[PDB]
RNA sequence: AUUAAUAGGGACGGUCGGGGGCAUCAGUAUUCAAUUGUCAGAGGUGAAAUUCUUGGAUUUAUUGAAGACUAACUACUGCGAAAGCAUUUGCCAAGGACGUUUUCAUUAAUCAAGAACGAAAGUUAGGGGAUCGAAGAUGAUCAGAUACCGUCGUAGUCUUAA
């Protein structure tokens, strides 16, 4: 009851957001009274032939919008005239479904044609359609004479158009430009002309029957023929269906809200776009759902139900009851709906009384694409925790082609004129091919979608071939939509191929096919022709035999990036060039790992990372069964290489990368004899690792040994990290753990006073995220990436886009990886993340509108259908509202990143300064705004890795002694270590510890941020960096006489002290005197 | 009809013992793709209905199971099963489940539902054995029903032997092997030729297979058995009834001469 | 406010029972099937007969499937309204005895009428079969119904001995 009532308050208020006033409909219907009066004086002329029609209109202003093919005098026997038609109302304003929209809409003022003006043979040879193209220009010829005489044409204009973006019915449009003034309502009047109800035979105008006899089945040509008669009877159904349901219009408004979010409307989809089923068909489906819906005409939706029940059930019927390849929908307007379990390889919504397909407007490419969003939106009505009203319609899903899809390429279609298509394309395009798909915009639209269907197949989730630059408008003094754009004579500039790829098959090299035999089978005939020399005989691993094709792997593009150029080369256009230059340079921003087949390694190739997990498992294999005084029970690494969170891919013998040694947290048996002192705690566990080193030194000469202290724990200086590098070249930093670590931390908090309790708590969080909650996040890090491996391709590069802009020095990699993993578990309203370009652009838009004060981060570590419950996630909401009492603007608690394991929100994002977080969002605001304004290009694509380092009182440019890019395992290498292992650190990043002391001493007056990965972020040499630093706001004013100001300040008077920048610039300069190259002082 | 969230709930104040409203409400709740309000409805109608109404209470467990048959889970339909096995009878919900699994297109679990109910209600009840008999011969497993029918003679006492072995015969005469169904009638009439309760149910079913060669042969030999006058004249009335339906009035003519001469003594 | 029947209901808490409903797990004993070693008998009887038996009857051992019950411990032992009641353990509800300066103050005693639990039992052949009527043959019903709505009619309903 809370899933409906909280939705109903989100439905009733949202319908009030788009509340159309009665003032806007007043002058719009009163202008129709000036339209109905002026049309009532439109007289009928005399009947004339086809030849006399072109004689009267060639010297007149009005011209006939004749569709292809135009009429010819050698085949024209009948006559043509104009008549006084019966105008009526249809659509949204006839069912009271209209609402306020800023972009505007069309008011479907229907004009029914006279029945006596059409012959019995009107349905064939385009006879009645030749009457409608002549009478619509004739009615525009009479009304423009009438509207000029009423002097309204100063702000009113007339032009040509088409109904529902279908070119088979010429129509005129009336609007208002900037008593009868409807320019304040912004409603356009579509002067639609329809034929009389079954004036031709509806049984002869079914889908399987043809009306171009010169036959093959014309499902789309009969769709424009038969549905021209159903404008009155089907509207009479939804007129009475509005009276039987209290929330028919309210749920169709939310149906109009949900369908407009993903690009679905009454625009046609066979012409190379997405659509064909929108507000018109959903209100028709709501009439079929409120009049039955079962397989034996049982009920699917209720009549007395509200908007919360009718909106969710219809789209779930659009998701769970198939209509494309498995079944079909039935309807009857003249008696229940009963779903037919046989499909026709397309969308087919059967009108049994009217014999026309109500789902004929959508093609096979646009039918299944809405169903993947339908099951996504119906699952949002099934969730019992999250609010899903804003996730449906108030979040625009149709903004960018790189957002809702995985990849979109610009394949220019320089096809030229229609008669030159014998040499332009490989296809034979004649009159019989142009019988049902007569418009040339539709003919290559499904052909290239089918040619890509053998190319990709199951490598994507859908197919969308988009016609970019194609409009629907024309002048009434012109013939149709003609253009000289793109060097061609088509109804588009070019075409773009868009698809959402599934990562488990999008980069497969072995293009699978059917089995071989003694004779070439019919299933093997098509695949052999489609590949040719690319098709060869290749056997399986278990002994099976089939015809298959091997592809080429690359580190900049997937396997389908060649096949989108391959399958478009053969059967689409020999001169068309398809290329995806956005995701090509995006993969070049990642680190190129020094391994074999590095340029031949796709983004899905994670074999190099798991091969480093083999050596550490071989390293732990000598550790686990070894006898010590204390036996081992836990041998696990919490490093970034085993969690796929390292910015550098794990290459052997790589000493220069900061993520070289994958961190290890190990545990011994339960022991009360551990000492209860902090210095004695790490003194004892290092002794058990000393004998474990003495077991590794005795009979394990393949692996090396060295010791180092980990100073990442504040106030703990007794800890020791065991560094063991194996014979292959992979090293691990081994640290022990027991039950005394959190014992010494919590006893340090309660015993200490109210003064020093905070810093020993944050240093306890340093012992929590590294020892207590280290393996807990490391278990779910490798686990849930098995549902979307593109998170491991993105979050390694999203930090690489963050490390280039001087952000790595203040935030940990876990909170950076959980930021890019928010569009994986909660990808709404977009699709599943499946590429590095899709993953980075999802993080670019989500971190832009990430207001850290009002909404915190609670991302479920759950695989595809382990998450926190409704009572548990509301407890995570309790951490936000109580912390915002003393930290309301995000100055003391900004990034609340929480999950099921750590609902405190401040695990990896506590102790960080707020001002770097303000630029972390500002670099997410300006980078995403540049994509929609200036477009997406490689000038802007590498610009996100280009920081200007402005707003800086300090900017230090430096250069190190040894360039260490090749030493870190980055192929622009690492083969062996030295004889003594102490000399291996001479090729490390010297600015890592040089900036580590920078934030250490001068924390109270300087804000030190720098790069920790200098090998990839140095350019060519792999040793260059830059540090941006800002002064504090409290030390920007004069501070009085005190001892503990902790600021490197000078004398300004006998009473005040101020931080003089002269010694402040030299203090970081005299430390890094060997690295002293340049320093900017303002 | 009741088609709103407020509509069917108001009828519960007027009709507390009516689970038929919640039987349409669970069809009205789960039709909107949210069966959690439909699983709430079968839970609510259990605590709203009167406990003296057993026709709606056992059907309430049959409603939540049949909803679980298409739209449920693996252990959720079984946790509702053992809840009905404590609040109500065991095998009567399982014989409901055997008919439900007959519609659920799960023949493997229905084979398991026939065997797991055979441990509980196979030894004492002769009812579900013929329910396994009709389900086997409809799937054309005629010897499989004949295999456990001998186990069904080893299942219960001597009173259920004349009851169950008759029940396998008319189940086979309908949809199975009627020659072994008549051999069961040949067995039940050779077991007791003085009990006409097996031969008459044979003579009703043999004249339901419309074989005048088979029926009048069992009619002529039954009059020469241990039968009294009422089983002589009225069994002739079944003979004149069978000879009427066939199409030869010669056998209808001498059937009154065969019975009246036998009474002449 | 006359007392709180060493009347009674009701309430707490410590107990206990082979109590009953459901469930849990454990135990020997039995039958049938798959199958090896081997047979002049095996079973039964006062002596026999009968029964199966180089169709291996019969003994041993193993596995599967199915049905029953808690011997010795174990009894003049408790419990259940009575009938009845025994492995380990639970769920739900019932109960002997217990103590309250706990609560009510007769709410209390026997029961016609009238209703609830419930110990044993359905076999052989003779006649009658008027009535009824399972077995089955049947037209409707609900989505589906071998049930509720209508019919013929078998065994039986009446009696005869074991």
């Amino acid at each position: 009851l809370f899933k409906s009532n909280i939705f109903k308050l989100q439905i009733d208020e949202l319908l009030e957001q788009v509340k159309l006033k009665q003032k806007h409909v007043l002058k719009v219907e009163k202008f129709l009274h000036k339209l109905y009066d002026i049309l009532q004086e439109i007289p009928d002329w005399e009947e004339k032939s086809l030849a006399e029609v072109d004689s009267f209109f060639k010297n007149k202003i009005v011209s006939v919008p004749f569709v292809d093919p135009k009429p010819i005098p050698q085949n024209t026997n009948y006559k043509f005239n104009y008549k006084k038609p019966d105008i009526s109302l249809i659509g949204s304003f006839a069912l009271k479904a209209g609402i306020y929209q800023p972009n505007g809409s069309s008011i479907d003022t229907l004009l029914t044609m006279p029945k006596e003006l059409f012959e019995k043979k009107d349905f064939l040879n385009f006879r009645c359609l030749h009457k409608r193209s002549v009478y619509l220009a004739y009615l525009t010829h009479h009304l423009l004479i009438l509207l000029k005489k009423d002097k309204l044409d100063s702000f009113l204009q007339l032009e040509y158009s088409y109904f529902d973006n279908d070119p088979l019915l010429p129509i005129l449009r009336i609007s208002c430009s900037k008593d009868y003034n409807f320019y304040k309502t912004r409603f356009s009047i579509n002067l639609l002309i329809g034929f009389p109800y079954k004036v031709f035979e509806p049984k002869k105008l079914l889908p399987n029957r043809n009306c171009i006899r010169i036959l093959p089945a014309t499902p789309l040509y009969n769709f424009s023929v038969l549905s021209s008669s159903t404008h009155e009877n089907y509207l009479k159904y939804l007129y009475k269906t509005k009276k039987q349901t209290e929330s028919f219009v309210e749920a169709t408004v939310l149906g109009r809200l949900w369908l407009q979010q993903r690009g679905f409307s009454s625009n046609m989809s066979h012409s190379g776009s997405l659509g064909g089923f929108g507000t018109f068909e959903f209100t028709i489906l709501m009439a079929a759902l409120l009049n039955g819906g079962g397989i034996n005409s049982n009920k699917i939706l209720l009549h007395g139900f509200s908007s919360y029940q009718l909106f969710k059930g219809v789209i779930k019927y659009l998701a769970t009851m198939d209509l494309c390849h498995d079944g079909h929908l039935q309807f009857h307007s003249n008696p229940a709906s009963k779903y037919i379990d046989e499909g026709f390889q397309t969308p087919t919504l059967f009108d049994k009384s009217t014999k026309v397909n109500i789902l004929t407007k959508m093609t096979v490419s646009s039918y299944q694409i809405l169903k993947e969003y339908a099951g996504e939106t119906l699952r949002m009505l099934n969730n019992v925790v999250q609010d899903q009203f804003s996730n449906i319609f108030l979040t625009n899903i149709s903004r960018f082609d790189n957002l809702k899809y995985d990849l979109c390429y610009d394949v220019q279609l320089p096809l030229g004129k229609y008669n030159n298509l014998e040499t332009s394309l490989a296809a034979t395009f004649g009159s019989m091919e142009r019988v049902k798909f007569i418009t040339l915009e539709n003919f290559l639209a499904h052909k290239i979608t089918n040619v890509a269907r053998y190319a990709l197949g199951d490598r994507i989730k859908y197919i969308q071939i988009e016609m970019v630059g194609q409009k629907s408008d024309f002048p009434i003094t012109k013939r149709k939509v003609y253009s000289n754009t793109g060097g061609n004579h088509f109804n588009f500039d070019f075409v773009r191929v868009k698809l959402i790829v599934n990562p488990s098959e999008c980069d497969k090299l072995v293009t699978k096919g059917p089995a071989h035999s003694e004779t070439m089978s019919t299933e093997a005939a098509v695949f052999k022709n489609f590949w040719g020399i690319k098709s060869s005989l290749r056997r399986f691993k278990d002994g099976s035999i089939t015809h298959c094709c091997v592809w080429s792997t690359s580190s900049s593009e997937p396997i389908i990036s060649s096949i989108v150029n391959f399958a478009l080369q053969k059967h689409v256009s020999k001169k068309a060039q398809i290329s995806n230059e956005t995701i090509k340079k995006f993969h070049n921003f990642l680190p190129l790992p020094n391994l074999p087949s590095s340029a031949k390694t796709s983004v899905l190739n994670l074999s190099s990372f798991f091969n480093l997990k083999k050596s550490f498992d071989d390293l732990y294999k000598i550790i686990f069964q070894m006898k010590l005084p204390l036996s081992v029970k836990s041998i696990l690494p919490v490093g970034s290489a085993f969690r796929y969170t390292s910015l550098c891919q794990p290459v052997p013998f790589a000493y220069s990368d900061p993520d070289f040694f994958q961190d290890v947290i190990l545990e011994f048996e339960t022991s009360p004899k551990w000492p209860d002192e902090i210095t004695s705690l790490e003194k004892a566990k290092t002794a058990f690792l000393l004998k474990i080193q003495e077991e590794l030194s005795a009979n394990s000469s393949t692996y090396r040994s060295f010791f180092s202290r980990d100073e990442s724990i504040p106030y703990n200086l007794e800890i020791v990290t065991l560094n063991i590098l194996t014979p292959e070249g992979y090293g691990f930093k081994f640290r022990v753990l027991t039950e005394r670590d959190e014992i010494l931390y919590l006893r340090a908090i309660a015993n200490a006073r109210n003064e020093l309790k905070p810093e020993l708590e944050a240093t306890f969080l340093k012992f929590t995220a590294k020892y207590l909650a280290s393996v807990r996040h490391t278990r779910t890090l490798e686990n849930i990436s098995h549902s979307y491996q593109f998170y491991s391709p993105v979050v390694r590069l999203f930090k690489r886009w963050l490390d280039t802009h001087l952000l790595l020095g203040h935030i940990t990699d876990e909170l950076a990886e959980l930021i890019a993993i928010k569009p994986f578990v909660d990808p709404a309203p977009y699709f599943i993340p499946g590429s590095l370009e899709n993953g980075f652009l999802k993080v670019l838009k989500f971190i832009s509108q990430w207001n850290w004060k009002d909404d915190p981060l609670i991302l479920d570590l759950v695989k595809p259908e382990e998450r926190l419950t409704l009572a548990q996630y509301k407890g995570i909401q309790m951490n936000f509202t109580n912390l915002r009492n003393s930290d309301p603007n995000g100055t003391h608690l900004q990034f609340f990143v929480a999950s099921k394991n750590d609902p405190s929100g401040i695990l990896y994002s506590s102790g960080i300064p707020l001002p770097i977080a303000t630029r972390l969002t500002a670099l997410a605001k300006v980078a995403v705004n540049l994509l929609q304004t200036h477009g997406l290009n490689q000038q802007t694509i590498n610009l996100l890795f280009t920081p200007g380092l402005k707003d800086y009182d300090f900017v230090v440019d430096l250069r190190t002694p040894i360039g260490l890019k090749s030493s870190c395992g980055i192929l622009s290498a690492p083969s062996n270590f030295p004889e003594n292992l102490n000399d291996l650190s001479e090729k490390m990043d010297p600015t890592y510890q040089l900036v580590k002391y920078l934030n250490l001493k001068y924390k109270n007056s300087l804000i030190l941020s720098s790069r920790k990965y200098i090998g990839v972020n140095g350019g060519e040499k792999g040793d260059k960096n830059v540090i941006t630093g800002l002064i504090k706001p409290l030390f920007k004013g004069a501070h009085k006489f005190r001892v503990n100001l902790d600021c490197n300040v000078k004398p300004v008077d006998d009473e005040n002290v101020i931080l003089n920048k002269e010694a402040i610039f030299h203090e970081i300069a005299a430390f890094g005197n060997d690295m002293v190259i340049n320093f900017e002082t303002d | 009809a009741p088609e709103s969230v407020a509509d069917f709930e108001r009828l519960l104040i007027g009709n507390p013992n009516s689970s038929v409203v919640w039987m349409n409400y669970m069809a009205f709740q789960l039709q909107l793709s949210e069966i959690e309000k439909a699983r709430e409805l079968a839970e609510r109608a259990l605590k709203t209905i009167n406990f003296r109404e057993e026709a709606e209470k056992l059907n309430i467990w049959i409603a939540m199971l049949n909803l679980e048959n298409t739209f449920g889970t693996e252990e959720t339909l079984e946790e509702v099963f053992s809840r009905a096995c404590q609040y109500m009878d065991s095998y009567t919900i399982h014989t409901k489940l055997l008919g439900i699994y007959e519609i659920s297109e799960k023949f493997d679990k229905a084979a398991e539902l026939f065997k797991a109910t055979a441990k509980k209600f196979g030894g004492e009840k002769v009812s579900i054995w013929v329910s396994w008999g009709d389900f086997l011969i409809s799937h054309n497993e005629e010897q499989e029903a004949r295999t456990i029918l001998g186990n069904a003679l080893k299942a219960l006492p001597k009173r259920n032997h004349i009851e169950v072995v008759r029940k396998f015969a008319q189940l086979e005469f309908a949809k199975g092997d009627p020659e072994r169904g008549r051999s069961l009638f040949e067995g039940l009439v050779a077991d007791a030729p003085k009990r006409i309760d097996l031969w008459n149910v044979y003579v009703d079913q043999e004249v339901k297979a419309k074989d005048k060669k088979k029926v009048e042969d069992l009619f002529e030999r039954i009059i020469t058995k241990k039968i009294t006058r009422k089983q002589a004249k009225f069994f002739f009335n079944k003979w004149l009834q069978f000879e009427e339906s066939e199409g030869d009035e010669k056998t209808i003519e001498y059937v009154k001469a065969k019975a009246t001469e036998y009474v002449a003594s």
